């Protein structure tokens, strides 16, 4: 019919078969361990909203919310095993780092450069190009 | 797995960025969304990011990507380096090596005093040059000096194939000859050829020869027997392949003809070339044959149809190579061309400004570059993927006065080149260059 | 048309 999960701060969604079956580990929990309510102890209601639209859509621009979102998007895709989300926000950090030289990636994230002088210069020469 | 040990030991200052605070399995799964070349980047941003862009896992597969399929070992707060990134920097090295880097003066192998070299085997880390003067050389590519000279032939020879430590040589005296590369013992003379033995090929056990005779002859390198005779052309045999299942054979008769050489039966002649053909490449599927009728067909094996008739060379094709269906064709119209056989596109025409000035004499490639010699004392280094020059890796003094290059072999890092003169102004020679690192 | 350009052996 229609199935129902529990967020870890305690919010009750109604969510299709259809729709949750793309998360292994809700699949695991509703045909293999018989969950009733699915607790989810280790996404938000917040994000599971999110990784509900996104599962709705499926079966960018969703994923260019702030840096943080992502991360527990990341992080919520590994929890749920949603393959697909989990590779569409890891792909979305790396184009953060594509094409940049050091100083200008330690930027998009906030990096800091602990390298000695001399460490610098070799990690400069080992990865020449 | 070997990450985790540099994390508790070379214990980087906290990080307040994305990756640094993600669990490493999903760092890393992050990471390799990237190509090699930011992976590089990254590894410069700081202490964390280093450890983490030196997974072997990570490498191992970039390395399998560009074909490199081999680790490289190398036996202050230290580093477990990765094998694979090694291997794949000490690769980009040598790629920009060849493509840019200064050219340290070649080691000149001299020998074969005014004569030609014929043919050139280049194995490991020996040499082998074949020449008129009836002799041929065995080198060290390493230290440059002559380790044997074969003397035996009372002809000139005229072609030779290496599988390792077993050289064969063929001879305007009729004969064929297998030699042994270190002790330079001659240990077999395989007669039965009635004229010069032009082409051979050898795989494995069994060497197949041409002859101006228009005969072939499947012969026993370890035996030293003569198998089959393959008997059915009508003018000399210039070229010849063999894969172990078929023979396939060109010939001054205009036909390319396939056998099966057990039973020495002709499956099929190859009509088509209205002169003679020159050179061939098989791949135990295509037949491409190249003539002075200045065009290059691709058959089918199995059926003896025509594929492919690639027209637009204006003369001799010299000679060819093919891999994973990329044809690289030489030419004496001064012209090298890149030809996808499975949908007869031709892909490139290697002729710049920079173009040969001669005819091709000899070329190589590999996914890269192409490394084509000429006529006009000069081996040119091009871009396989745009067609363009790069530049030139020799270019004799005496090019344009007499000074020609007549064969090139390459490996990774060394590239082997004859050179000699019809009229004295090149003393004949090796040349070897090195591109390697460290 | 540059070919011969390219050795062969003598003929007998």
């Amino acid at each position: 019919p229609s199935i129902k999960l529990q967020s870890s701060d305690g919010e009750i969604f109604e969510v299709d078969v259809e729709i949750a079956k793309q998360s292994v580990t809700i699949k695991t929990m509703l045909e293999d361990l018989g969950m009733d309510p699915v607790p989810l102890p280790n996404v938000n209601a917040a994000i599971l909203k999110k990784v509900i639209q996104w599962c709705t859509h499926h079966k960018q621009e969703f994923l260019k919310v702030d840096q943080g979102t992502l991360f527990e998007l990341i992080l919520a895709a590994n929890y749920l095993d949603i393959k697909g989300l989990l590779d569409v926000t890891c792909k979305t950090v790396a184009n953060m780092i594509k094409g940049k030289t050091p100083e200008e990636i330690r930027k998009t994230f906030n990096i800091k450069n602990d390298f000695t002088e001399e460490e610098e210069a070799q990690v400069r020469k080992e990865n020449q190009w | 797995t070997q990450v985790k040990h540099m994390m508790q030991v070379i214990e980087p200052q906290f990080q307040r960025d994305f990756i640094s605070l993600l669990p490493k399995e999903l760092a890393l799964y992050v990471l390799s969304f990237l190509e090699p070349k930011d992976l590089l980047q990254a590894a410069q941003t700081c202490r964390y990011w280093r450890i983490l862009a030196e997974d072997n896992l990570l490498w191992r597969e970039k390395c399998k990507e560009e074909g490199i399929d081999e680790p490289l070992h190398i036996k202050k707060p230290g580093f477990i380096h990765s094998p694979w990134k090694s291997a794949y920097i000490r690769q980009h090295r040598i790629d920009t090596n060849w493509r840019r880097g200064e050219l340290k003066s070649p080691k000149v192998l001299k020998g074969h005093d005014d004569h030609v070299i014929t043919c050139l085997q280049f194995c490991g880390n020996r040499i082998v040059s074949g020449s008129d003067d009836n002799t041929l050389k065995v080198w060290s590519a390493v230290t440059g000096k002559c380790l044997r000279t074969l003397v035996g032939h009372t002809g000139g020879v005229w072609s030779s194939q290496m599988r390792d430590n077993i050289i064969i040589s063929g001879s305007t005296d009729r004969t064929l000859k297998v030699w042994n590369a270190e002790t330079g013992e001659c240990i077999h003379t395989l007669y039965g050829h009635t004229s010069t033995v032009r082409c051979m090929h050898l795989h494995e056990k069994r060497v197949v020869s041409g002859s101006r005779d228009a005969t072939l002859r499947v012969w026993d390198i370890e035996t030293g027997q003569c198998l089959h005779v393959l008997m059915g052309h009508v003018a000399a045999v210039r070229c010849v392949q063999y894969d172990g299942r078929r023979v396939v054979s060109g010939a001054y008769d205009f036909m390319v003809k396939v056998w099966d050489p057990e039973t020495e039966t002709c499956l099929h002649t190859l009509q088509g070339h209205t002169n003679r053909v020159y050179s061939l490449q098989f791949d135990g599927i295509h037949v491409v044959s190249g003539s002075l009728d200045t065009s290059i067909r691709v058959w089918d094996v199995e059926t003896g149809n025509c594929i492919h008739t690639l027209t637009g060379h204006q003369s001799l094709t010299s000679g060819m190579e093919l891999k994973d269906n990329i044809l690289v064709s030489g030419n004496a119209d001064s012209t090298v061309k890149i030809w996808d056989i499975k949908t007869g596109q031709c892909l490139q025409t290697l002729q710049g400004p920079n173009k040969h000035q001669s005819a091709v004499t000899c070329l190589q490639f590999n996914k890269n570059f192409v490394i084509t010699s000429s006529d006009d004392g000069t081996v040119k280094l091009w871009d396989l993927k745009t067609g363009e020059f790069i530049r030139n890796l020799v270019t004799l003094e005496s090019g344009g006065s007499g000074g020609v290059v007549w064969r090139i072999r390459a490996s990774n890092t060394k590239l082997v080149c004859a050179v000699g003169s019809r009229n004295g102004t090149e003393e004949t020679k090796l040349l070897v260059l090195d591109f390697d690192v460290d | 048309k540059k070919f011969e350009l390219l050795p062969t052996p003598p003929l007998s």
